[PDB]
RNA sequence: ACAUAUUAUUAUCUUAUUAUUUAUAUAAUAUUUUUUAAUAAAUUUAUUAAUUUAUAUUUAUUUAUAUCAGAAAU
RNA sequence: UGAUAAGAUAAUAAAUAUGUGGUGUAAACGUGAGUAAUUUUAUUAGGAAUUAAUGAACUAUAGAAUAAGCUAAAUACUUAAUAUAUAAAAAGGAUAUAUAAUAUAUUUAUCUAUAGUCAAGCCAAUAAUGGUU
């Protein structure tokens, strides 16, 4: 019914259809053979009823698994269980293993913090499950833009929202961070100012080995007002506008960078008609603060 | 029957056996 | 011991006086069938040394006979032997220490006769 | 032989017959805690001290490990498969398949 | 006479199973092959379901021969 | 490691043989129904077709052990690669050490080839109870 409902739905069938028996695949799924299947009378497992026909299953959408995301409870391990369970499949389904784009993980990380609430266990499932997608051929997933800056982003707001404030801890865990990228490849140059940021907050200098200085390169969408092109191109470049408004919001030392002001004119005034991403998430924190 | 058209083949390679001892003798 | 070729004991004599063929046999044939070769006889119970020859220090002796080149020969083909025929060829000097096992490895325990080979 | 001394791991003989186990540890009072017994007492000896038959040479088997420096670890006996010895497998699995899953 | 039991045989009848040998499929699977939608990714390609194409491997039915056994006769 | 503890990783110590695998039951044991011999027994210093790319499983020696798929995974299975007209293969595990998963070392297994050992197939000659009512 809901689009989260719908979304499940779609990624179940992903699921179920990708984890079938091969030698069984062609008599479940090709509506030819239904009869075929009945004859045959294999006993579902769990010793069900006997199996019976299903429709076709063709390649999901990526934006299926946004949806579910952002239809997650405030409170809920709905996305912690279906990660788990998805992330469990054998590395040998190719299709469940590129599934997962470098979009996905940081839609995860971004919903769980503002939203669902439950972050240290979805950075705990996704770095438990690094090797897993190293064995699966998916390392590009743990990059920079996507894993490492979200994260950052979301440590410079739990640092404060909690006030944390010890120099070891936050050093140790921006270590680990960093090590738990696979795919360095900084572009848009927010990763050394979000590095930055971190240690004027917490008051220490950081070090990591191989975040070379990239100058900003912020993506600037153009002032041509399109239909699902710049809703696409927006909710492409969304995660780029919760760092800049996470940046300069937390410290005002990257107001001296102007770069990042123009993405947020741009990015603003592009669709400025509807909601705003950044005050969106926000109010979320705080009505799960207050829980 | 096969089994009626190997006896009878066979019955008649007999008897034109037996015929052949008497014309030999 | 492995191998469908092995140099074992075969039982004879009565109930409770046990005397042993030393054949060569098929693995899977029994125990006391007739074997491939008989190679020679072990008695397992020792000769009695009597009062005054153990004051005078006489050891009691297993008497085992043995064809000494034909067993050389079925170790060659690569017959293998039980563990008591193993320790029975390792005392004869046919085989050598390389045939010892950790349990009974006498690494360390001294040697009060040093094997003799006579003619009698 | 000679008298090993008692470990850290197995410190008397309450702990050597808790270690071996198969029910070793029901013969606490034939011994008495006195280590000097467990390695002194043949079989003869634990044959009029009660110890059964299967007992006594387990006993006797891992008193010459201990003397050698070799693991004592409890060894369990054999069993036969949940689903019955290999000549009345066929029969049990048979009638095992016909009341669980029908 | 005969009523019984047992066994054997067959130009006969019926026949499980199996082997071998026929014909057939809009049969299944894989690959190839002709196209066709849906979906996806990228900005043509992939996947799935169909169709066409041959190929191999099976399946169902079917032709013929032999065959446990039983029936009848001796 | 995971800013709160659900999980992940490694080391260590245990558990599991109601999941997938391997090897083992062509032997041994028992019996004497059938079997009078195209088949069974016994014997011979017997034989050829002038007996397989058969090793069954140990010995000696030499070499090899590759890529995918399928299963949850594999020393399971499938399809390929390369190896004595040429044909025909395989498998890793354990433990250390050094590296950044890989490499060596040790140990135990896998595959192929050659010979040995054990062990097979087939044939001849001669003999093997009673009744010709
Ligand atoms: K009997
Ligand atoms: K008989
Ligand atoms: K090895
Ligand atoms: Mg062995
Ligand atoms: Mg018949
Ligand atoms: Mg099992
Ligand atoms: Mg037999
Ligand atoms: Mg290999
Ligand atoms: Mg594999
Ligand atoms: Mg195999
Ligand atoms: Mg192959
Ligand atoms: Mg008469």
């Amino acid at each position: 019914a809901s689009t989260g409902e719908i979304a499940k739905a779609k990624l179940d069938e992903f699921l179920i259809y990708h984890k079938t028996d091969a030698k069984l695949k062609p008599f479940i799924y090709r509506p030819k053979n239904a009869q075929i299947l009945l004859t045959k009378d294999i006993r579902d497992p769990k010793t069900r009823e006997p199996l019976q026909p299903r429709p076709p299953v063709k390649p999901l959408s990526k934006q299926t698994l946004n949806d579910f995301i952002y239809s997650v409870e405030p409170n809920s391990t709905e996305l912690l269980d279906w990660f788990k369970e998805w992330t469990g499949t054998s590395i040998r389904k190719r299709a469940i293993w590129t599934y997962i784009s470098p979009i996905h993980v940081q839609k995860m990380l971004t919903a769980s913090f503002f939203k669902i609430g439950k972050y240290a266990h979805m950075v705990g499932l996704l770095y438990g499950i690094e090797h897993k997608f190293l064995k699966a051929q998916n390392p590009s997933v743990f990059d920079i833009e996507h894993f490492f800056n979200t994260n950052i982003m979301c440590a410079l707001h739990r640092n404060r929202l909690k006030d944390y404030k010890d120099a070891e801890i936050a050093q140790r865990k921006l270590q680990v961070a960093w090590k738990k990228v696979l795919n360095r490849k900084n572009n848009t140059g927010l990763a050394n100012i979000l590095v930055a940021t971190l240690g004027r907050q917490i008051g220490f200098t950081p070090e990591l080995t191989g975040l070379q200085p990239v100058d900003i390169s912020l993506p600037d969408i153009p002032n041509s007002s399109s239909g699902a092109e710049l809703k696409d191109l927006l909710s492409k470049y969304e995660g780029i506008y919760l760092i800049a408004r996470t940046l300069l919001d937390i410290d005002q030392h990257n107001a001296q960078y102007l770069e990042l002001q123009e993405f947020i004119r741009q990015y603003q005034n592009a669709l400025s008609e509807s909601s705003d991403p950044y005050d969106t998430h926000l109010k979320a924190l705080g009505l799960l603060e207050t829980p | 029957s096969a089994k009626a058209v190997k006896f009878l083949k066979a019955q008649r390679r007999k008897q034109k056996n037996e015929a052949k001892q008497a014309t030999l003798k | 011991t492995c191998g469908l070729v092995r140099i074992r004991l075969a039982r004879f004599g009565r109930k409770n006086s046990p005397v042993y063929n030393i054949v060569v046999a098929n693995s899977r044939k029994a125990r006391d069938a007739k074997p491939i070769e008989v190679l020679g006889t072990y008695v397992p119970v020792p000769s009695p040394v009597t009062k005054r020859e153990l004051k005078r220090g006489v050891v009691p002796i297993k008497d085992v006979k043995l064809d000494f080149d034909r067993t050389k020969y079925w170790i060659g083909v690569g017959a293998q032997p039980s563990e008591t025929v193993t320790k029975l060829l390792r005392k004869a000097g046919i085989l050598n220490d390389a045939w010892a096992t950790s349990k009974n490895s006498n690494v360390n325990r001294k040697v009060v006769f040093e094997r003799m080979e006579t003619l009698e | 032989s000679t008298i090993p001394k008692p470990s850290d791991q197995v410190p008397d003989v309450d702990a050597f017959l808790n270690k071996i186990g198969r029910n070793c540890n029901e013969l606490k009072d034939t011994f008495e805690n006195n280590w000097n017994n467990l390695f002194q007492w043949d079989s003869k000896i634990l044959k009029e001290k009660g110890v059964n038959i299967q007992q006594r040479k387990y006993i006797l088997k891992q008193v010459h490990n201990y003397r050698n420096n070799r693991p004592i670890h409890e060894i369990k006996l054999g069993k036969k498969s949940f689903f019955g010895g290999e000549r009345k497998r066929k029969a049990f699995t048979a009638k095992w398949k016909a009341e669980n899953k029908q």
